[PDB]
């Protein structure tokens, strides 16, 4: 497993890109890396980056006005950013369902009324809320179908039949259909995780990822921004940041043993946040290869 | 989800024909158990079944043997009906157990146990047993292969013919009980699971084998579709084909008769025939001893 | 509407012939006489007189014994007897259907055997138990799918069709088909009640009718025996008669104007019970043509 | 069933054609009552609505009446939802009933409600009400068609601007602010339930009418996209015009200016304007009278 | 660490409630007929009562809860959570513990953007925590290098729990526990 998200970032197929991450974990900040770098891998296709915080993130992580109408990133003609307002309890599924039906009917809208197309969108899921919570009430109520098809044959099909497998056959369809919507091919829908290495974090992301698991929605990618790595800053010094990472160290141990077969890319710790399409490409490129410390020490440095 | 598995499922074959037995086996459970903790319990069950056969493959039965436990545990908290598909993952683990592997049985009952649960048999899928006995029987654990085999199906009934029959050849000192020692057992289980059909091709197959090996004196009697491999020199063979039809006509007088003639034999089986008097003949009362 | 059962006595395409009436109110006799009425008007048609009642109400009606093997009725080459035991709470309507689903085995059972096909059944229902409850779960749970269905179409179809109306229509069409199982066509299929001018009786009907129009199940005819008519009987006199019918003339108005377009026909009272095949079509002649206490007095006097 | 309440129905219907109502009518009920009892709403339904259709053509408003409140009963009690073939029904007997039958506005009144309770619109469905305003129409009742048709479908619109000229006309002695009266309720009534449409049309509709019959002074104004019919002798009409786009606008400065240049105007529709500053220029300000 | 130990806090009044609900119904019209066939019922439950709402009130001048937490999102989301929890169990809470906090712009060896960064962070959610719990007792104590472990070191930063820690003079005694 290469701690990057390069196959994903190079990667032509997939047109349904996730990004989560509950706890201010700069899930704003790797949504715009993961998109920057899918833009300029491929400028042979367009993205599409949609937000549906109210904090209007992506506005104030480029430098520029995004609203309900999608407009490309100044600078980019790959890449385009939308922010959307998801908004403006007897049935599950029902709530959600409404709520992601609407983000999509944003999308066509936008690829009709200029920009066409895109071939994979950049999903910034919210703060709150589990608005991939529909990604199983398809599958849920479906089943109940099957139970109830199929017990509904009492003896026979013979006598079935006299007074009155086309029941059998259209469930399994409307079965497969169904479980083809969430199960959306790994090759072309996945969901990329944002964490920090901090308990709090952890439980966060230990959970998130078993919600996904239930939704069968692939996921094998785990951001850790805001890492020190202070055994390596050329410039050491200061307690405060060595006891800092040392705990930063701990987790990040629990991250790697917990998540063995995961993309855990670990990000390094930036002075200041970082805003403008400059620096976040300049950021971005750790995505793509591995941050060295000991010698990328400087384009972090640079951002401050 | 579907992409991702099969891919892993290298990186751990790898792992296996590398050396790395702990690595794969530790790395495997953990993720099965996230599977299992988001009730996404068909894609464990593939990956666990999977882990265990490379594991089996590469003579690891350590591992083997506990992934099929782990299987199994699954297969009950999914509630997992028996079917085809459900008997045949099994089938497939069970061939590649090792005859001499010191959890073989508790192997066995555990899968076993979960057809029981799951199907309409109070001892388990037929088809399963087939599968179950051939293993115990390369473990050389006779008895256990031949309840399993008299629970099982048409192949099982064959594979029960020859561990009598080998069996019966292993004797060195041969006599005219020690026939009917084997021979007894084809008639008296299957009457008991009431399934004369496999009584009369076993007993035809096996009275076949024994006139070709050790050429008794005998003469075949035929009378209204019925035969009877009369032996000259192997009375409780003559008896035991007897009481096989016998049963078959649930007539009490032609039961009575035969057990008047044959006393001695009607108390050597004494417990055997009363339970055959109580399942053919609707008899309450108990069996007298002659001796 | 004519006040006997002559239209269905006639019939050669109704196929299925109920008889119910709980109360000791004469089921059986009622059940053979319209199985004897049908025989001899359409003698190019077989006939099957079945019932579940543990007393053996058919073989102590004809005179003979009659058992899960169908048998013709001595006398009759068009009509057969048989006495079936329907027995030998979680999901509402399996109960039923497995009761039912095993008596319709015992029916094709004896048309194989000898007998080779029955053109309509005459079901002598049981004298307890609602053996029709099951002739309501097949809409019922069948509507629950299409409210499952039709809900389970999130905003779209356009986005549900971009991750996967095959489920609209095939929906459709499973529900026709059991809607039709329960219909069974009111040319095809009928029920007839049996009952007396009395109280109970009433109560038992009112509801019996009530229970078969929810499972739209066709209902016009209503037997109504042991009517006494004590004001034509050339032999008047009788006090006690004469009271016991102002009662029974009480009720019977009741009958006439809740019962409005409903087949109410009123038959007589005999003597003792009627049985044997001789007596019975006798008996039975009255279910064809309206009995007149004025001149059919004789028959009833006779069958004594 | 369905074959028998097929026929049931012509030995109603004719029982109606010999004179015998109070037959056909208790029969019909009590046997609806019975389909209603055993929830067979649907089936009721179809009977009670036959059997008030038939009524309403015989003349009969007593019995078909009340067959339409017995209906209207189940329509609540089967929580039948609004929708085509539930608005058809009612469409098809309000088309029958008698413009003066004394029940009529109960009759009107119940069938919307049921529409507002099981549809989306606070007062009740568009097309129903297209149909129920040509009935209240029929009895004289204009105010009542009036509100009906404007909350109805665009031929209600046409039946709206029938409604208001057919009035206008009516009147003998005719002034500049007579036809203001009528023609202001067009704007007004359509730019309060915001139908921009219909109030454009309608607009278009009556200021053309009005001019080929009293050929009044005029010259149309035409700029970006937008006219205006300038009638020399009614500034009223030009005032009301202008009120129009303005809200188009919902700029607060046009309304305004708009006002204070019509000052009488100002005051005569007062409240009028007061609400049309807080739907389509955000004023919390109360209207201050001019005069 | 984890489990809500004082669900039980509120079973206690709730099943009780429901006997007040099931003993006065329970008083058909009467008691006029009631005890002509039979309000020591009404009675024997308010008391019943109020001793059970004694076992969960356990008075507030007799117990209290201290919560703990940091200046961190996922931290204030999990204290706002729990302090719900237990008003929900009318168990007194007006004390909030928040450690690890920086106070990074008085130590006396200033520098180091790492550590200033973080406390700009720590300072925005100390204001939420301030507006949001406004008449509570919001101790705020300062971080240390390394663990605080041993009888003596615990008492030394304990102190700061009965005087507040000024950053500006206590910074001694921090950068001692290292
Ligand atoms: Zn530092």
């Amino acid at each position: 497993v290469e701690p990057n998200l390069h196959s994903l970032i190079t990667s032509t197929t997939h047109k349904w890109i996730f990004v989560g991450g509950k706890g201010g974990v700069g899930k704003t900040t790797s949504s715009c890396s993961i998109a920057i770098q899918m833009a300029l891998s491929q400028p042979n296709k367009q993205f599409l980056l949609i937000s549906t915080d109210p904090a209007h993130n992506l506005s104030d992580a480029f430098g520029e006005k995004f609203g309900k109408d999608a407009r490309k990133v100044t600078g980019m003609n790959n890449l385009s950013c939308m922010e959307i307002d998801p908004s403006a309890g007897s049935i599950p599924g029902i709530d959600e369902a409404l709520s992601f039906m609407e983000v999509m009917k944003h999308i066509k809208r936008q690829e009709q009324g200029e920009g066409e197309t895109f071939d994979t969108v950049i999903f910034d899921t919210a703060p709150t809320g589990h608005t991939l919570r529909f990604l199983q009430l398809p599958n849920t109520l479906s089943k109940l179908l099957e139970k109830f098809g199929e017990i509904t044959n009492k003896l026979g099909p013979m006598l079935n039949s006299f007074m009155g497998i086309s029941g059998k056959l259209n469930e399994l369809k409307a079965n497969v259909e169904t479980i083809r919507q969430q199960f959306t091919d790994p090759d072309l829908t996945t969901f990329v995780c944002v964490c920090i290495s901090e308990f709090l974090s952890l439980y966060e992301t230990e959970r998130l990822i078993q919600e996904l698991i239930s939704y069968d929605m692939d996921v094998n990618s785990i951001i850790v921004n805001q890492l020190l790595f202070a055994e390596n800053d050329q410039e050491h010094n200061c307690k405060r940041c060595q006891a800092r990472w040392k705990m930063q160290k701990k987790y990040l141990d629990q991250i790697d043993e917990l998540y063995e077969d995961f993309h855990v890319v670990k990000m390094p710790l930036c002075a200041g946040e970082i805003r403008g399409l400059n620096n976040l490409t300049k950021f971005s490129q750790f995505l793509n290869k591995e941050y060295n410390p000991i010698t990328d020490g400087k384009v972090i440095y640079e951002l401050e | 989800m579907g992409a991702k598995l099969a891919k892993t499922l290298q990186r751990f074959e790898n792992k296996i024909k590398a050396g790395d037995y702990y690595e794969a086996h530790q790395t495997l459970r953990t993720i099965a158990n996230r599977y299992v903790r988001s009730k996404s319990y068909e894609h464990a069950i593939e990956l666990i079944s999977q882990g265990a056969l490379s594991f089996l493959k590469a003579k690891q039965g350590g591992s083997g043997t506990d992934l099929i436990f782990y299987l199994l545990e699954v297969y009950d908290l999914a509630e997992v009906k028996v079917d085809d598909i459900s008997v045949a993952r099994l089938v497939r683990l069970i061939a590649e157990l090792d005859p001499s592997e010191p959890n073989l049985k508790d192997v066995i009952t555990g899968m076993n146990n979960w057809s029981i649960k799951f199907s309409e048999y109070k001892f388990g899928d037929p088809y399963l047993h087939n599968t179950i006995g051939s293993k115990l029987l390369e473990g050389d654990f006779v008895y256990e292969a031949e309840r399993y085999f008299m629970l099982g199906t048409h192949d099982s009934m064959i594979k029960y013919v020859d561990l009598l029959w080998d069996w019966l050849c292993q004797v060195d000192d041969i006599e005219d009980s020690t026939v009917a020692e084997f021979f007894s057992r084809l008639v008296f289980n299957y009457l008991f699971i009431s399934n004369i059909s496999f009584a009369h091709e076993s007993k035809d197959i096996f009275l076949e084998r024994f006139i070709e090996k050790f050429h008794p004196k005998y003469e075949k009697i035929d009378k209204n579709g019925y035969e009877i491999v009369f032996f000259e020199d192997y009375s409780d063979l003559n008896f035991l084909q007897l009481l096989l039809i016998t049963c078959q006509t649930a007539d009490a007088s032609y039961f009575l008769n035969l057990k008047n003639h044959y006393l001695d034999f009607s108390q050597a089986y004494k417990s055997e025939l009363e339970f055959l008097g109580q399942e053919y003949f609707n008899i309450v009362a108990p069996k007298q001893t002659n001796f």
